[PDB]
């Protein structure tokens, strides 16, 4: 999980619900375009009571809930065709989504320009599996979990870099 | 001490934001389009600074005068000849 | 002036530790939880599941010993540099003429 | 007005803590239970099967010192900027007239 | 308004779509150009022509002045 | 050119150079300056135009006038 | 991670949006020119609340966000000269940066004014990778 594979994207509220994008695999901050508001997650459990009796939104096998019942709209698109103009009533998420297997020759990814010899370690792992030439496998498997964690941490050490923390002392007005 | 002001050259070999080699040409290609449209925006200031400043002003400026020049030489000549041609 | 500035201190020192501490936050260890279950808050039934050490109430500060002491101090000194006193019997025009 | 707000503030975090503090939650490890049991209630029997440590009672929050001594200062504050005092005798037109 | 983060080659189309108003403006411009050129031309010219016309014009009226 | 010494240098980032979307919203801030000018102006020079194009009109106009006038006191004068 | 891969930079906000140099890995200080003043780090969760109801910032995606609408600036991409003189209003980086993967002979890095031996052995590394001699590998 890191940046450089994430993404952007406007959702299409019907009634606090949407459905969930195929290519979805993990998920950070949804918002507004406007006033941030970032949402928070919660269960099933909890959101139909608000019902009964902030923002929520929970997980529905293939669907995403929202209690307040919200709407969005995904943007105008095309005509001329020089922008999107997104619409007003927006939220945007940020999630992790699944990269397309190669399947081709010249293609590339993001990783290639970055840190092959990772892929490079962790197929020929199970080449020397094809084979019975394991000490290999293990050589190979410690190296490809080493610059994995290396990469990790380069992210980690990114999260928060800036400055001191500082836990906020949120307090609503009284 | 700087500003990003350079051009798109190369793509990230480490560092999760940004450029990779299935995006460069997009940077770019924006980057291009970008100059185009300054280019445009100048040559535009340009031609309407040049148009108006330069023709508007020549034009309007002598034509008043050569004509409160007009008004001045005929109204002159006619006084001058008929007292003149009365005496 | 400086009685006033100094309780506001205070005051507004011990007000937000309360509040603070009034929120309660559970902290809890990442992969336990049955985040399901914790989240429901009906008379009982966490699924604490694993551990057993998962959730535990976070660590919020004491109040200071030291609120509690000036806060002490600034009202006696109020009621020294100061005539007043929240519980003393006032003057009268004749003991205003002969505190006898 | 002041005095109603944060009281206000007070006793709606005091409310909170104790009612969720009556919940009474009991934690428990996943694999143990002997759930049809537990959920039974009638006086004895529970099958804690495994372990012992299964079920353990929910880590609550205590209540905060500070919540008890502000809604103390709060009461005489009232009754300071105010002549008000819920024990206190009160005035007659005489003692209006002459309070000796 | 915050916006989300489209993929790069989007932003280059929305950057494309900027230079084509300036081009067809740009041609509406070189033909005023020309306009305003051809009048200026002819304001100058006609403006000294008919000058100098007056100021030999009122030589003549001064020489008919001296001869009254 | 220093042994050890960490602050003799600063090893160039991989490119000073923004992300795209900067240059989406540069192209469109030309693009818009750029526009703003044309609109404005064009409503400018052309009526201006056409108006100093009646300029010169009546300007001619009394070019005639003063051609048949001079005609006419270049025959005043004639007559003297 | 260490200065003398470090940089100073301007950054043009926009009330927000200031976006991330591609050269970006992990950032150290940041601040004005103007009066000395240093920014803080925190999550969306709480500038939003600074929004609804010192200066904190966060990171959105490839995204710089700042709860007050901040107007630091640099001149627009075409350019044309550089020295700016700083807008009254400028806000300057500290991050480290990603360094050019050598592309030439007589390229060069610090690091081999420094401390080549360094290099040597960690690509010696994945060389006796290349050739199984793992025992020169552990050394």
């Amino acid at each position: 999980r890191i940046p450089p594979l994430e993404k952007e994207v406007y959702l299409d509220i019907k009634d606090g619900v949407a459905y969930i994008p195929p290519d979805y695999l993990e998920a950070q901050w949804m918002m507004r375009a406007k006033d941030g508001t970032i949402f928070q997650v919660t269960s099933p459990e909890e959101i139909s009571y608000r019902r009964q009796h902030p923002v929520n939104f929970a997980r529905f096998g293939s669907r995403f809930i929202f209690y307040p019942s919200i709407e969005a709209d995904t943007p105008y698109y095309p005509d001329d065709g020089s922008p999107l103009i997104p619409a007003e009533n927006s939220v945007i998420l940020s999630y992790y989504a699944d990269p397309p297997e190669f399947h081709e020759d010249t293609d590339t990814s993001t990783i290639l320009t970055i840190a092959p010899e990772l892929l490079l370690y962790f197929t020929l792992r199970h080449a020397c599996l094809f084979v019975q030439d394991d000490n290999g496998v293990q050589k190979w498997s410690a190296l490809g979990k080493a610059i994995l964690d290396e990469m990790v941490e380069q992210n980690k050490k990114q999260e928060y870099s800036g400055s001191p923390i500082a836990i906020p002392n949120n307090m609503t007005r009284l | 001490i700087v500003y990003n002001n350079q051009a798109p050259d190369a793509v990230n070999n480490v560092g999760q934001f940004g450029a990779t080699e299935g995006s460069i040409g997009a940077y770019k290609q924006a980057a291009e389009y970008a100059a185009d449209s300054k280019y445009w925006a100048l040559l535009a200031e340009s031609k309407f600074g040049t148009i108006d400043d330069l023709i508007a002003e020549v034009e309007r400026l002598y034509q008043q005068g050569v004509l409160m020049k007009q008004d001045i030489e005929d109204l002159k000549q006619d006084f001058k000849d008929q007292d003149a041609r009365l005496m | 002036k400086d009685i006033q500035d100094l309780r506001t201190a205070l005051v507004r020192g011990y007000i937000d530790n309360v509040n603070n501490a009034n929120y309660g936050r559970y902290k809890a260890l990442v992969g336990a939880y049955d985040r399901r279950s914790l989240l429901d808050n009906r008379p009982g039934g966490v699924v604490e599941m694993e551990r057993q050490d998962a959730i535990d109430l976070f660590p919020y500060h004491n109040l200071p010993q030291g609120i509690d002491g000036l806060l002490g101090m600034s009202e006696e000194l109020k009621e020294t540099r100061t005539g007043v006193t929240k519980l003393g019997m006032g003057i009268n025009p004749d003991v205003f003429k002969n505190d006898n």
